[PDB]
This record gives structure tokens, C-alpha cells and sequence, in this order.
RNA sequence: UGCUGACAUGAGUAACGAAAAAAAGGUAUAAACCUUUUCACCUAAAACAUAAGGUUUAACUAUAAAAGUACGGCCCCUAAUUAAAUUAAAUAUAAAUAUAUUUAAGAUGGGAUAAUCUAUAUUAAUAUUUAUCUUAAAAUAUAUAAUUAUAUUAUAUAUUAUAUAUUUAUAUAAUAUAAACUAAUAAAGAUCAGGAAAAUUAAUGUAUACCGUAAUGUAGACCGACUCAGGUAUGUAAGUAGAGAAUAUGAAGGUGAAUUAGAUAAUUAAAGGGAAGGAACUCGGCAAAGAUAGCUCAUAAGUUAGUCAAUAAAGAGUAAUAAGAACAAAGUUGUACAACUGUUUACU
RNA sequence: AUAUAUUUAUUAAUAUAUUAUCUAUAUUAGUUUAUAUUUUAAUUAUUAUCAUAGUAGAU
């Protein structure tokens, strides 16, 4: 149930990284994407491709935001008026602040 | 039967009982008081 | 800010021992003062009492 | 998640920065019982009627002059 | 003859036509008066007909309406009273914790609209420039919140 | 005892008459708190007409309380005849329930929205209600003058609360009709002596 | 039930079926058998039925004919009490009934 | 509870076609009803008056005083005692209550900023 | 089993706290945030109103709006009770203090008027607990005033038509569902016999003070060292079903979570089914299994006479015959001990 | 009912697409249901969810 020693620098460490099982494996199966000549995974599609697909269908298919007739023929000081600026919580502050806290995919290296 | 939550707050029972008037009114509040500005505390009472 | 701080005086005590710091720990006071100020903010004098 | 930003357990508070604290502090008039009534030295004006109303008293008011 | 409420009302009606005091003057009279008022700018639950104030928290409802008549000549029909509620702050965690100040904020009603005039651009007033002590706010909670190889780790 | 009041049933138009208590009108009201507005034949209200409009409530919409202080006179429509007052009464109910119930989609679309797509708020006051009731107001009214001496009008709290007199309120029936876009008088306490100065509106044109 | 197999008590219809005359009764206070220090005194006494104390005249000083209007129960007391009323005079009370 | 033996209840007694009466109200809402966009009220109906009261909290009408609108700390100074000492006392109250307008323009500037 | 600090070891191991998620888009930054649609879970709640509590957590600093009527406090009044208070000498007492009496405080309680909307000031003058039956009344049908069977039976409002003051008032007549529920009324059964304390006319008044109001509240926002399957007061709690607040579903509302994705060995937990046998198991039928109406009938020995035994066991009617939601309902007997309903070692 | 087309002399008739089957008032306070009035406010085929895999028979 609990050790009867203090477990040597020797033994924890021929434990740990002795074996093959418990190490990293280099990934020998990357290749070039076909339509960017670029690293990609085998029998995977290159995430930048894809992605830029999936972008050019949003800027197509893009359903029309909702703007209201009422609000957008608002004076400027009535729009003031109406719906004054207000102090946003540290909370919100801290959700508006995406880039702190949310990962952009990194583009692969450019194969040879 | 499960323990641990003895405490049990209500203001007013808690003024009533460990207020600083409370203190002052009776003799041995008002001992323990001078006790407490003696030793030098910022919260004489609740 | 959003503080509402300045219309009042409110944890009198409190102020005063932060206010009045005392003088054989000022140096620790204003080892983070310093750290905080930016390059041309910050001065080498000493900050002398009124 | 509480907080999008904070995926693992931290030690934070669901609110604030720690719960504990000075609980010897004094009223305020939100605190207490429905009864606890602290005041605000505003209204030393007028008088308390027997049924529960409130009479000002016009030469107890306050004037800017 | 008539009701309260109407005979109030009609009190009223007759101080605003007299260009007197809508209201019944009380006796006790301050001469020199310290109470500040600070004017706030209008929420999206009130009207042009409306405007709110902080004012002293000893300050009455009767007191204000006085004050407003007799320092600015301004008339406030309907006056409502707002006390905040006083939330726990502490400098830091070594530090004991208090309350911050209850305070004090009275709308009032009046028979004319007002709208404030439009907050400045940045480049127009000195003051009115948030960009700047945000800024070295941020910089400071970078430098001291700053650890080990953060200090390394450019600035925002 | 009497446990019914005027306010304690709708009342159709030979009841009016019967009775007299008021002019042929309807009254609506502003919520403070809320930025609600409640529809009723009298001065007064109950819980009864809270029920009757707010019957889908949510988070965005809450059900409101009944203390009478939030609750502030926004409006106060005269009409030719009592019968009338009662169709335009009936109509804004209607159109209530279209917004809340049957037709909500469509009312949520129309309505102005935050980043986050929540109908805008400041505090748990939403502006867009008090807006839809205007409108409301207008089509109801419109109807009303379309299935249909007087001349009727419409009491304003405030005179900004018309979206424009060009854009709106310029129609060809309500220009023969001749609807006097008038406001209350503002010399007294509006919110505390309100019901004395409804007395008062109501005794002026009978 | 079993609790009523060894219920009895003795009937008594003359007896009054009413509330007593309220002038001529004090609440009974409850002290649970503690003295003024709070503490138990007398113990196995507590938490009864309410009840009120009837003030009955054990004096017996005013004279003249008085009527018995009527005879009660009093739980405060394990004798029944009758009302007198003073023929002459009008005047109301209890005595301890014979 | 519902079981296999509960035989269903009786329809509720229908009063008759000849002894309902009729209903007070006949004619309900439109059916024509339509759900119209909002009309958010505008500042053009509004006549701010320019001399309305409340300006007198502000300075020149100025949201906020710039450094160049503020007086300079040099061309400013308060008033002495031995000069306040030869005024009258109505000139006195009048001195007061400028001082106090002037620090309510300044409050409300110094607690925006 | 020294004290304090720092850093190891177990170990990148267990665990990440009852849980239903999916896609598209915000965003070529999202398992975790926001939106839309789909799917699910709670639903006499995981809903909606509130009480208490609390680092304001809130839809936030441009912040929780009250003269009063299905608004609370404050105020008046007092209960339990409390009081360095109160009375040459109230009484007693090593001091502290204690007692009795006064006065003052003290809500968990009582408190005028009101949609026809309502006016609280000043001065003067003399209600334990339970129940709404039976009878009687008239009404509706069958038969030949009287019988039989069935509901109805005190109050709550709009309409119409009359008669009196003069379209506003008073009274009368007639018209008009069922089932729950409320308040207010009346009469009244039982012994366990049911708080305390604070006047009315007239004249003159009344410019209506202060404080509470966010959100959370069967909980991540309180008490439990934790965003803890524990503890936490009250009121509404869509319909369909039913004796019902049981049980099923779920209109609306709210929610789907500081862990995910896969794989599902051994093994554990919590479930479902099982041939032939049926307590052979085991200290012991522990555990599991077992309900052939729940309504209406019927129901023994014994016995303290109490359908106590009884919700008797078996059994009948209605329903169902191959079965086909949940929930209520789980035998009979002998002996020892204790009359019985209760109480007990909060955590063996 | 709206929107888009075709015919007809904006109207009516036809075709396609989308959305809808609510609502309000009476029956003496409230709630629900019922009927009447009001309104365009529908009844057949086929699915799904939940109730221990809802239960049961096979597999
Ligand atoms: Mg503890
Ligand atoms: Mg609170
Ligand atoms: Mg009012
Ligand atoms: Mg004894
Ligand atoms: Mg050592
Ligand atoms: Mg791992
Ligand atoms: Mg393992
Ligand atoms: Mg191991
Ligand atoms: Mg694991
Ligand atoms: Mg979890
Ligand atoms: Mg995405
Ligand atoms: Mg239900
Ligand atoms: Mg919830
Ligand atoms: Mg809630
Ligand atoms: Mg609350
Ligand atoms: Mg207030
Ligand atoms: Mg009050
Ligand atoms: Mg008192
Ligand atoms: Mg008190
Ligand atoms: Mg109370
Ligand atoms: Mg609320
Ligand atoms: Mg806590
Ligand atoms: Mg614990
Ligand atoms: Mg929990
Ligand atoms: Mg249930
Ligand atoms: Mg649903
Ligand atoms: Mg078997
Ligand atoms: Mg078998
Ligand atoms: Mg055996
Ligand atoms: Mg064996
Ligand atoms: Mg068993
Ligand atoms: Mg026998
Ligand atoms: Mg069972
Ligand atoms: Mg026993
Ligand atoms: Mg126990
Ligand atoms: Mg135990
Ligand atoms: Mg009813
Ligand atoms: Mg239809
Ligand atoms: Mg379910
Ligand atoms: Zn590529």
C-alpha cells in the first residue's frame, strides 16, 4: 500500500524513461499536403487547406445579420441618449480579452 | 447526523450576545473590553 | 476605477497606518514603487516628508 | 467553466479573492433583519404617529437660506 | 371641501405660479450650507425630464428639493432616494478588509428636459483620456505580477 | 361584503356607460424597474391585469412586481366612444400576446440586440418594450379607426416619447380623424399626485 | 385504541359548557418548576395546556344573598367553581363550589 | 391510482343552448392586428430650454474642463482672512454660495475623472 | 515521533465530487464562453415568488426609485425575558452582588382609514382543537294533495325589468356550469378548558420624513476548512390521471456542470435475464425473490368486546384469459422478554 | 394570412413557397375544466420521446 523508501534518483528515472512504451516516438509519418507545400500528417488533410475552405463557404454561405430599421436610423446623440456606455465587470473585461486566453492554429514548416 | 455547521449566524442574536453595547452594559463586557483595548485590538466587539 | 473612495473616509484607520509607513521599512515600501514606475516616470531622488 | 480563461483548478473563489475576513465590522443599513433599522441622520424631522404614519414638523426642516 | 392629495396639489400649482416655493419652506434655517452635490450623467431607465445626483448621505429628500430651489433656482417636482449598498475592498490580502462608503443617489423630476453636452475625443481634452492611466495600470500589475521568466516577456 | 371593484373584471362598454367613472379612454404605464409597460381601462390596476399581459415570463421578460412606485403613468388615450376605448384596449392586449406568445420569433427579430445577441439592457431595464408599446399603441389605434363629434387625442408623460411626428403618427386617418398629440401638465408632483392629475385630465373633456 | 382501554372520568352534565367570565380571570403563567435563578426546583412539572387563572373569593367579606348562576369546570383546581351573582348589589365572582 | 378496473368519469353537465346566457362583451380585438417594429423616441420632439438650471453644474457647457479652460494655479489665489474680515455680511453669503456652486462643478468634473 | 524553512519520495500514480449531448456560426482563435436549431434532464422542481445569511456575487459605477390601500421596517402596544436603571433606613449580603417592587427595554405576535380611492396631527369637552352532519326547506322526475328516487340549500356579480329619492341613489323581482380553493358568516362538538397591552364628538390641520427593494436563496452567491451528493424557513407550484401534494407524463420556465476523447481485459460497483433444481447456501433465508385489484363485498379462532385480532388469512364481484406503465399493497404460526403509542448511547 | 408567378377585369380565379390551427367575453371571490359566444383557429396516415430496455412475446 505505501513505500518503504525514499525511491533512489536511479530507480525512478530507469523507471520512467528506460522503457520504450513510456517514451516519445518521433513522427516519422509526415508528408507534403498536395494543394500547399507543406508539412502535413499521412492519411490526414493539411489543416490549413481545409481551413481556408471552411473560411471561403463562411464568406459565401453567410447568413444576413439582422440590422433593424429603427436603430439604424437613429441621430447619433438620440442613439447617446438612449443607450448610454456603462462600466463592464473585471469578469467581462477579462472574456473580452480573447487573445489572452484562446489559440490561433500555427501554420507547419514548408516541406523540402 | 452530520457535524460541522454549529455556526449558525443571525445578526441580531449575534449583536445581542457579542455586540459592543452588550459589552458595555454589563460589568464583566465592560472588563473584557478595557482587557481587549489593553492588549491593543483594533475589534473590541462584533 | 470605479472606486466611490474618494467621496468619503472610509477605513480611517487603515489609511493611516498605509499612509504613515514607518521610516526604517520605507526603503521596502519603495523597492515596488519603483519596480512599478516606468523608465521616464521614475526619479533617482529620495521622495522627502512635508 | 466559471471562467473560460481558467480551465483547471486554481485556488480562486467563484467570487472575489478570499472569503474569509473581519466579520467585527460596523452595520450598514442593508445588513440585518427585516427590523434592524440603522438610519442615516437624515430625518430628525417631524414626528412618529401612534398608527405608524410619519407628521413633519415645518419649523424642524431644513432650509438653505 | 376636497381631498388631501388634490389639496396638495393644488398648493403646488399655486407655488409654481407665484414663482415661490412649490413646497412648504421649514423653519430651520441653514445660512451657510457645505453640502456638495455631484450632478451624474442620465441612465437608460430615465427620461430628458429627469436627472440624478450624489448628495450628502445625511441629506433628506425635503433638503434637496430646498437646495436645488434656493442655491440653482431649479424646481424638482418628484424626488426619489437611492442609498448604494457598501461592497467589502482591501488593499491586499495583509491588509484588513472594509467596506466602501454607502452612498447616496436622488433622482429628481423636473418640468423641463436637459440633455449633458458630448464627452470629448482623446485628442481634444487632456483629462478625459482614459487611454493613459489604464495603460500604466497595466504596466504595473505586469511588473509586480511579474515572476521569473516573464520579466524576459515583452510588454503589452 | 362587495368583493368586485371596477378594476376587479374587464368591463365592456355598457358597463361605462352605466357607470361614467371615467371618460372613454385607456390608461398605460411605464415600469421603472423594468422598462415594462401595463395597458388598462382604469387609473388604476391589480394583479389581475399583470397576469393577463405577463403570461410567458422569462429572464428577459420577467413578470413585474405590483408596488406601486415603479409603476408611472406613460400615457393616456382619449377616445370618441367607450365602446371604442374598450376595441383599442382589447387590440393592445392582443398584440401583447402575439409578442410574448404566438408571434415571438419574429418580435425578437425586430427588436434591437447586444453583442452576446441578448435584447439590449441597462440593469435589468430593457428600452425596447416601452418602444413595441408605442408602436403597439399606433396599430391598435389604426385598426380601431379602421373598423370605425370628438375629436380624439392622446395625453403624453413627455413629448420626447414620439418616435418622430413625420416618420410616425402622420397617417391619413388620424390627421381626419383629428388626434391631438397633447402631454400632461407638469406643475406638481407627477409620480405622488398622479391619480389627482388623471382626475383631473378625465373631468377636462366631459 | 389501547391509551383509551383505561381512560375514565367522571361526567358531569350540570356542569357549564361556556368559556368563563373573562373579568374574573388572569393568565396562569407557566414556570416549567424553575425559581428566579432558572434552574429546576421542583422537578417533573413543564409543558401543560395553556390555561388561565380564575380569581375565586375565598374571603367571602361583601355578605348578602347571592345566586349561583352557574357551576364550571376550572383546570386549576380539582374542585368545580360555581358563579355567584349578589342579588342586591350585581356584582360577579367565583367561589369554590360545594 | 388509474388501474385496468377504473371506468371513465361522466362529461361535465352542459348547461343548455335556451339557458346560457349571452356573453356581455360581442366584439373582441382585430383580427387584422400586425407586429410593427418599435418607434425609439427621439431627441427632436424635445426644446431643451438653453438657459435651463441644471447648466449652471457645468462651465461654458463643457462636459469637462481642459487644462487650458481650468484657471492657472499661479494667476488663482484664495482669499485672506484680514480681506474676507472688511466685507459685509451679505457680500459674505454671496461669496459662500459661489464658492459652494464652484466646488459642485468641480465634484462633479473630479468624480467623472 | 525535536522546532522553523526549503525541497524531495510515493507520481505525473489516484483523483477531477451523483449528471446527455450534437451541429452550425461568433472566430481559416474554443470539448469548457455567447448565439441559433436539434436532443435530453427537473417539473407540489433543478420553475416562479420570498425569509435568513453572506467576500455585491447582480443584467454594475451612466448601480438596486415608495404618503398609504393582498408593502415591510421605523412608530404605537405589549409576551417570553433583560436592565452598574428605580425605592438615616425597600430587603438581604465578606466585596462582587442577590431579592422584591417600579420604570424602561424587548417580536417570533396585536395595530384606524381606504378605487366610490383614503388621511394617521393639534386643541377643547364628557380567537385550544376539530366539524359544517342529520333533520327541515323548497326544486326535479317516476307513480296515485301525499309517497318514492335524485341532486340543491348561509355569503361573494353582472344583466334586464320594476317601485321610491332626484342619468346619480335606495329597495324588490327575474336570468345564469361542474370540481377544487379562499376569505368572511353562522350555528357547536370534545376536554387537555384555549395570550398580553394601547375612549368618543366638535373645531382647526395635513405640502406627506427616514431605512429596506439588485442577484443569489433544496444553493457555485448561506452553515459545513473545498464552486463539498450533507444542513437550511415560507407561499404558488399548466393541463391530462387519479382518493391524493401517491405515480406517469411535462405546457411554460430553468438547466445540461473546472474535466474531455476513446476503449469497454481481469476486477469492483450499481442494475436486467436465466435451463434443470428450490435453502442443498449460511451462524442465521443475510441478500434477493415473492403482490391474480388499490374500489365494492365478505372475513375465524381467541379476546381485556375494541371489526382488538383486521388492511385477518383464504375467497367473491367488476376487469382480464398468452402476456403487454409506474406507484400503494409482501404470508401463517409457536415460544422468551416487555402491557400498549412513546424515549435512549448526535458519530459502533 | 403573407410572398412569388400565371390568368382575369388593384380586383377575383389558379399554381408554387412559407407561417398559423391561437385568441378574447360569459356562467355571483380565485383556479381549472366544460359549454356558448368570438375567430381561419382541421381531422385522418406515419413517426419519435419518456415511464427499469415503460411492460410483455419472440429473437
Ligand atoms: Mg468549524
Ligand atoms: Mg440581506
Ligand atoms: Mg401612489
Ligand atoms: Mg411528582
Ligand atoms: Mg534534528
Ligand atoms: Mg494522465
Ligand atoms: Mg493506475
Ligand atoms: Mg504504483
Ligand atoms: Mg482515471
Ligand atoms: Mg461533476
Ligand atoms: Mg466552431
Ligand atoms: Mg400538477
Ligand atoms: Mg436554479
Ligand atoms: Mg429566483
Ligand atoms: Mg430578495
Ligand atoms: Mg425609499
Ligand atoms: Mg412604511
Ligand atoms: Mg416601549
Ligand atoms: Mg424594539
Ligand atoms: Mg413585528
Ligand atoms: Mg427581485
Ligand atoms: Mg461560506
Ligand atoms: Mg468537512
Ligand atoms: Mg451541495
Ligand atoms: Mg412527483
Ligand atoms: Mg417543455
Ligand atoms: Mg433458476
Ligand atoms: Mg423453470
Ligand atoms: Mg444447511
Ligand atoms: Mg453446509
Ligand atoms: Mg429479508
Ligand atoms: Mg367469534
Ligand atoms: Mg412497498
Ligand atoms: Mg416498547
Ligand atoms: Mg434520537
Ligand atoms: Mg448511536
Ligand atoms: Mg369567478
Ligand atoms: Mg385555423
Ligand atoms: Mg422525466
Ligand atoms: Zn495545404
Amino acid at each position: 500500500a505505501v513505500p518503504k523508501k525514499k525511491v533512489s534518483h536511479q530507480k525512478k528515472r530507469q523507471k520512467l524513461y528506460g522503457p520504450g512504451k513510456k517514451q516519445l516516438k518521433m513522427i516519422h509519418h509526415l508528408n507534403k499536403c498536395p494543394s500547399c507545400g507543406h508539412y502535413k500528417r499521412a492519411n490526414t488533410l493539411c489543416m490549413y487547406c481545409v481551413g481556408q475552405i471552411s473560411h471561403i463557404w463562411k464568406t459565401h454561405t453567410a447568413k444576413e445579420e439582422i440590422k433593424p430599421r429603427q436603430e439604424e436610423e437613429l441621430s447619433e446623440l438620440d442613439q447617446r441618449v438612449l443607450y448610454p456606455g456603462r462600466r463592464d465587470t473585471k469578469y467581462t473585461k477579462d472574456l473580452k480579452d480573447k487573445d489572452n486566453y484562446l489559440e490561433r492554429r500555427v501554420r507547419t514548416l514548408k516541406k523540402d | 447526523k452530520s457535524r460541522g455547521n454549529t455556526y449558525q449566524p443571525s445578526t441580531l442574536k449575534r449583536k445581542r450576545t457579542f455586540g459592543f453595547l452588550a459589552r458595555a452594559k454589563s460589568k464583566q463586557g465592560s472588563k473584557i473590553l478595557k482587557r481587549r483595548k489593553l492588549k491593543g485590538r483594533w475589534f473590541l466587539s462584533h | 476605477s470605479g472606486s466611490y473612495q474618494h467621496l468619503s473616509n472610509v477605513g480611517s484607520r487603515v489609511m493611516k497606518r498605509l499612509g504613515n509607513r514607518p521610516k526604517n521599512f520605507l526603503p521596502h515600501s519603495e523597492k515596488f514603487i519603483k519596480k512599478s514606475t516606468p523608465e521616464f516616470m521614475k526619479s533617482d531622488l529620495k521622495e522627502v516628508d512635508e | 467553466l466559471t471562467r473560460p480563461w481558467k480551465k483547471y483548478r486554481d485556488g480562486e473563489l467563484f467570487y472575489g479573492l478570499s472569503k474569509v475576513g473581519n466579520k467585527r465590522v460596523p452595520l450598514t443599513t442593508k445588513q440585518g433583519n427585516k427590523t434592524m433599522y440603522k438610519g442615516t441622520r437624515a430625518s430628525g424631522i417631524g414626528r412618529h404617529t401612534k398608527f405608524g404614519g410619519y407628521v413633519i414638523n415645518w419649523k424642524k426642516v431644513r432650509t438653505y437660506v | 371641501d376636497i381631498n388631501v392629495s388634490e389639496k396638495i396639489y393644488k398648493w403646488t400649482k399655486a407655488g409654481i405660479e407665484q414663482g415661490k416655493e412649490h413646497f412648504k419652506v421649514g423653519g430651520n434655517k441653514v445660512y451657510f450650507p457645505k453640502a456638495r452635490i455631484i450632478l451624474l450623467r442620465p441612465n437608460a431607465k430615465h427620461t430628458p425630464y429627469q436627472a440624478k445626483f450624489i448628495v450628502p448621505k445625511s441629506f433628506n429628500k425635503l433638503d434637496l428639493r430646498d437646495y436645488l430651489y434656493h442655491i440653482y433656482g431649479l424646481r424638482a417636482m418628484n424626488i426619489t432616494t437611492q442609498l448604494l449598498h457598501g461592497k467589502f475592498n482591501r488593499m491586499n490580502l495583509q491588509t484588513t478588509r472594509f467596506r466602501e462608503p454607502q452612498i447616496k443617489k436622488m433622482t429628481i423630476e423636473m418640468e423641463e428636459p436637459f440633455i449633458w453636452p458630448e464627452e470629448p475625443r482623446p485628442d481634444e481634452n487632456s483629462f478625459w483620456d482614459s487611454t493613459t492611466p489604464d495603460n500604466m495600470e497595466k504596466y504595473r500589475e505586469e511588473r509586480l505580477n511579474c515572476l521569473g521568466s516573464d520579466a524576459n516577456k515583452p510588454g503589452t | 361584503m362587495k368583493v368586485n371593484h371596477s378594476i376587479s373584471r374587464f368591463r365592456p362598454a355598457s358597463w361605462f356607460e352605466k357607470t361614467k367613472i371615467i371618460p372613454p379612454q385607456v390608461y398605460i404605464f411605464r415600469n421603472l424597474e423594468y422598462g415594462q409597460v401595463l395597458y388598462s381601462q382604469f387609473p388604476n390596476f391589480s394583479q389581475t391585469q399583470v397576469d393577463k399581459l405577463f403570461v410567458r415570463p422569462n429572464w428577459s421578460n420577467r413578470k413585474p412586481s405590483l408596488r406601486r412606485d415603479i409603476w408611472k403613468c406613460m400615457c393616456v388615450v382619449n377616445l370618441q366612444n367607450y365602446k371604442q376605448s374598450v376595441h383599442l384596449y382589447q387590440n393592445l392586449c392582443r398584440l401583447r400576446y402575439l409578442r410574448d406568445v404566438a408571434q415571438r420569433k419574429e418580435s425578437d427579430k425586430l427588436r434591437k440586440k447586444d453583442s452576446n445577441g441578448h435584447v439590449w439592457y441597462s440593469g435589468q431595464y430593457r428600452p425596447t418594450y416601452c418602444q413595441e408599446a408605442v408602436a403597439d399603441l399606433r396599430e391598435s389605434l389604426l385598426k380601431v379607426f379602421e373598423n370605425a363629434a370628438k375629436k380624439p387625442s392622446i395625453y403624453w408623460e413627455d413629448p420626447w416619447r414620439m418616435g418622430d411626428k413625420d416618420k410616425h403618427w402622420n397617417y391619413d386617418v388620424f390627421n381626419a380623424l383629428g388626434l391631438e398629440h397633447k402631454l400632461i401638465q407638469r406643475v406638481g408632483n407627477i409620480a405622488r399626485e398622479e391619480s389627482v392629475i388623471l382626475k383631473e385630465l378625465a373631468k377636462l373633456e366631459s | 385504541s389501547p391509551g383509551l382501554r383505561w381512560y375514565r372520568s367522571p361526567i358531569y352534565p350540570y356542569l357549564y359548557k361556556g368559556r368563563p367570565v373573562r373579568a374574573l380571570t388572569v393568565v396562569r403563567k407557566k414556570h416549567g418548576g424553575r425559581n428566579n435563578s432558572g434552574k429546576i426546583t421542583v422537578r417533573h412539572q413543564g409543558g401543560g395546556h395553556r390555561n388561565r387563572t380564575r380569581l375565586i373569593d375565598f374571603n367571602r367579606w361583601e355578605g348578602g344573598a347571592q345566586t349561583v348562576q352557574r357551576i364550571e369546570y376550572d383546570p386549576g383546581r380539582s374542585s368545580h367553581i360555581a358563579l355567584l351573582k349578589h342579588n342586591t348589589t350585581g356584582e360577579l365572582s367565583y367561589i369554590i363550589a360545594c | 391510482a388509474r388501474t385496468k378496473f377504473t371506468k371513465p368519469k361522466p362529461k361535465q353537465p352542459v348547461l343548455p343552448k335556451d339557458k346560457i346566457r349571452p356573453p356581455t362583451q360581442l366584439t373582441h380585438h382585430s383580427n387584422n392586428l400586425r407586429i410593427t417594429e418599435p418607434i425609439p423616441p427621439t431627441t427632436s420632439n424635445l426644446r431643451c430650454p438653453d438657459d435651463h438650471p441644471l447648466w449652471q453644474f457645468f462651465s461654458n457647457k463643457k462636459f469637462i474642463r481642459s487644462a487650458d479652460d481650468l484657471p492657472p494655479s499661479s494667476h488663482i489665489r484664495p482669499w485672506s482672512i484680514p480681506e474676507l474680515r472688511h466685507k459685509s455680511f451679505n457680500d459674505l453669503h454671496s461669496l459662500w454660495y459661489n464658492c459652494l456652486r464652484e466646488q459642485n462643478v468641480l465634484a462633479r468634473e473630479n468624480h467623472l475623472l
